[PDB]
RNA sequence: AAACUCCAGUUGACACAAAAUAGACUACGAAAGUGGCUUUAACAUAUCUGAACACACAAUAGCUAAGACCCAAACUGGGAUUAGAUACCCCACUAUGCUUAGCCCUAAACCUCAACAGUUAAAUCAACAAAACUGCUCGCCAGAACACUACGAGCCACAGCUUAAAACUCAAAGGACCUGGCGGUGCUUCAUAUCCCUCUAGAGGAGCCUGUUCUGUAAUCGAUAAACCCCGAUCAACCUCACCACCUCUUGCUCAGCCUAUAUACCGCCAUCUUCAGCAAACCCUGAUGAAGGCUACAAAGUAAGCGCAAGUACCCACGUAAAGACGUUAGGUCAAGGUGUAGCCCAUGAGGUGGCAAGAAAUGGGCUACAUUUUCUACCCCAGAAAACUACGAUAGCCCUUAUGAAACUUAAGGGUCGAAGGUGGAUUUAGC
């Protein structure tokens, strides 16, 4: 820093909002202009057939 | 009747002394202005607002005081415009007062469309068709998508159940059009069980319609109350003289968010701040005073001088 | 930020507050507790056990009365924070912490281990804790929740404590451990076009091309976070076609048919991690033969076929790029490639004919061409001359005409004429490349 040359020393609030009220406010206005649960069962209970056949 | 919330601190706030120059960007009723123009009968003061029959009332008030009180209408971005036609573009006016919310008188009338207990049109517009082509928000519910509906209650309404209250007015819609509050008021409320109607509850612990916050927030979407605070904010500051008092009135923190900032020079989402607080204090009216005008309960002021 | 500025620094005087180091010690006492110094008094029992209530005690907090008040500090006030903050963070100050004299009698009052006596051989032992038990005695317990509750009773307690149910309700509640998932989870090492920075050219702004969404329409469908979006299509003027409207046929091109439902019944063919390296039959062994686990190279219980990686092959090498890439994950995609289980239609959900839809108020993805001087036009294919801001750069758009293809072209493509627009190198953000 000492060695170093220093030389001679002498857009849309909508944002900000949140929301894009502009791009809204006209897709309203472009509607304006054209106005005018299920059961599970406990897998230990699943039942088996092995035994039967 | 409804008294000038916090009448009294904003006259003392302001302190109207003779060889000042004021202006108010909300006249509405005219409650504040007309107080303002007692303590100090040589007071000079100009008047605006977004409301054609609020600007009709101030041109007849103007007869009780035919030049101290100079009556405009416009937006708070038009401002500053209309008051460039007049010429103080440095305008040193010793005070600002922007009021902030929805008159009185514009949601004490029906007709309006401001009030979802009564049954009028479903306007919610302050303006009074001065801009006849302006949406109302019956076209905003009417048009915009679930997606789109939804970020309007979610943020300027504080809507959790944003998707929930959304999806309702948009099959509502389609069997119908949606062109009455009440009609409003019971699509909203339907989204929930018919216990949720009064369920929810004011900051006061008092109950309130499930649906008067959704009116809120189609109030700013349709007015732009917050994107035009702004540019009022900084329209006053230009044309604000050094060492004058702004007082400002946030009846709710969503729209104080941006006074709280604005003030302080602080990011809404380094050089120095300009401003002095006063009176930094945002507090309710007494509350024997909240009692008599709860409308004005949540009202939040913050008071600053230019630097 | 507020707060103080009768403030801060040095030196001296200075308490009814609290007791570094020792203490890495493990002592004393029934427990509660006890850790600056000194002195006085003083730490029951020559069997053992023996109480919610008898007897005497009992941290902290709290109550009553009188004092002390350095410092800390509920509450409270103020300053921030926040969607809210009657919290966490900062400042001030009180009850209170202290002394005295009375009360109150509660603690996760917990080594979560009842006293006394004995044993280390059996079986070591559900688990974890803290190795496993025996004798003897007192106290206590008997599914959860209701319930540190109600009533009764006693008590200096009066929003209190001790003792302490029932009704309704449920099929569990609970203890210990293991796996998985998750952690605003710790540590170490990493990512090589790679997570961040660094390098190059881009996207995000403009017009156009094209997909999607939404809206529209009498008028398909499917894909649709990574892993959809010039995707099924290496391709829609008719046809294609599965859509809509109208008309027509009934053993129907078929020993019929169905692009009807179900991709959450499937085969087939694939995405994804994979820009991975693991999967795994059959055995063996450990845990008391529990759910589980199985590595140490101067090696301590693993051996492992097969599959994958690898090798090999293709392309110009042994390099690189392809190709390959198991098991498994997302009931991922596709019944509309074809086939097909199940269910459905059979004068119709099948077949044929004629005409017609597919637009843009908008939003958005990808691409193209640009904004120019490393440029524009011409010759040339690199030694040139002109152009160069409202006749410049810039449309592959709009409009008009011709041509090509076709039976059919305002429509599709090519060319010409006319026209000369936005655009002046693009915010947050974001893509690719060794
Ligand atoms: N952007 C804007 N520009 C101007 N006026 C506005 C505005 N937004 C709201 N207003 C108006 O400002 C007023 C605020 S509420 C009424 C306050 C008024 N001081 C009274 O007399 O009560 C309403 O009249 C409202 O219509
Ligand atoms: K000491
Ligand atoms: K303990
Ligand atoms: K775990
Ligand atoms: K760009
Ligand atoms: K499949
Ligand atoms: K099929
Ligand atoms: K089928
Ligand atoms: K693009
Ligand atoms: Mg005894
Ligand atoms: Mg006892
Ligand atoms: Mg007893
Ligand atoms: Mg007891
Ligand atoms: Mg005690
Ligand atoms: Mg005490
Ligand atoms: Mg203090
Ligand atoms: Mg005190
Ligand atoms: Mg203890
Ligand atoms: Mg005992
Ligand atoms: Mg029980
Ligand atoms: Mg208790
Ligand atoms: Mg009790
Ligand atoms: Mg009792
Ligand atoms: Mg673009
Ligand atoms: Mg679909
Ligand atoms: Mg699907
Ligand atoms: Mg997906
Ligand atoms: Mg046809
Ligand atoms: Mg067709
Ligand atoms: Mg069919
Ligand atoms: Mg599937
Ligand atoms: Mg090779
Ligand atoms: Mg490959
Ligand atoms: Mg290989
Ligand atoms: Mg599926
Ligand atoms: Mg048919
Ligand atoms: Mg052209
Ligand atoms: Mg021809
Ligand atoms: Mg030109």
């Amino acid at each position: 820093l000492a060695v170093a040359d220093f030389g001679p020393r002498d857009t849309t609030s909508s944002s900000l909002c949140g929301i894009d009220h502009e791009a809204l406010n006209k897709q309203i206005m472009e509607y304006k202009r054209r106005k005018d649960g299920r059961k599970r069962a406990k897998p230990r209970l699943e039942q088996d057939s092995s035994l039967k056949s | 009747l409804h008294i000038p919330v916090m009448v009294d601190e904003v006259v003392h706030c302001l302190s109207p002394q003779k060889g000042q120059i004021f202006l108010d960007m909300t006249f509405g009723s005219g409650g504040h202005t007309k107080a303002i123009l007692q303590k100090e009968s040589d007071i000079v003061l100009y008047a605006l607002d977004r409301d054609p029959t609020a600007y009709a009332l101030a041109e007849h008030l103007s007869e009780l005081y035919p030049k101290q009180i100079r009556a405009m209408l416009g937006q708070f971005s038009q401002a500053e415009a209309l008051l460039m036609k007049a010429g103080v573009q440095p305008g040193t006016f010793d005070g600002v007062l922007m009021d902030l919310g929805c008159s009185s008188m514009q949601l004490d009338t029906p007709e309006r469309g401001f009030s979802l207990r009564k049954d009028g049109p479903l306007d919610m517009r302050m303006d009074g068709g001065r801009y006849p082509d302006m949406p109302t928000a019956a076209d905003v519910v009417n048009a915009l998508d679930q997606q789109a509906l939804a970020s309007i209650l979610r943020t300027y309404g504080e809507e959790k159940h944003a998707k929930k209250i959304a999806s309702a007015i948009v099959q509502a819609r389609s069997i119908y059009p949606i062109t009455r509050t009440q009609q409003l008021a019971s699509i909203v409320a339907g989204a929930f069980p018919p216990s949720a109607i009064y369920t929810r509850k004011d900051l006061l612990q008092r109950s309130t319609h499930i649906a008067t916050k959704t009116f809120q927030a189609l109030r700013i979407f349709v007015n732009n109350e917050l994107n035009e605070l702004y540019t009022g904010l900084k329209t006053a500051q230009k044309f604000l003289r050094p060492g004058g008092r702004l007082v400002a009135l946030s009846f709710h923190s969503l729209e104080d968010r941006i006074v709280k900032r604005f003030l302080l020079g602080i990011s809404m989402t380094r050089a120095p701040l300009m401003w002095e607080l006063i009176h930094k204090k945002v507090l309710s009216p007494q509350d024997q005073d909240v009692q008599d005008n709860p409308r004005g309960r949540s009202a939040k002021l913050r008071a600053a001088i230019k630097l």
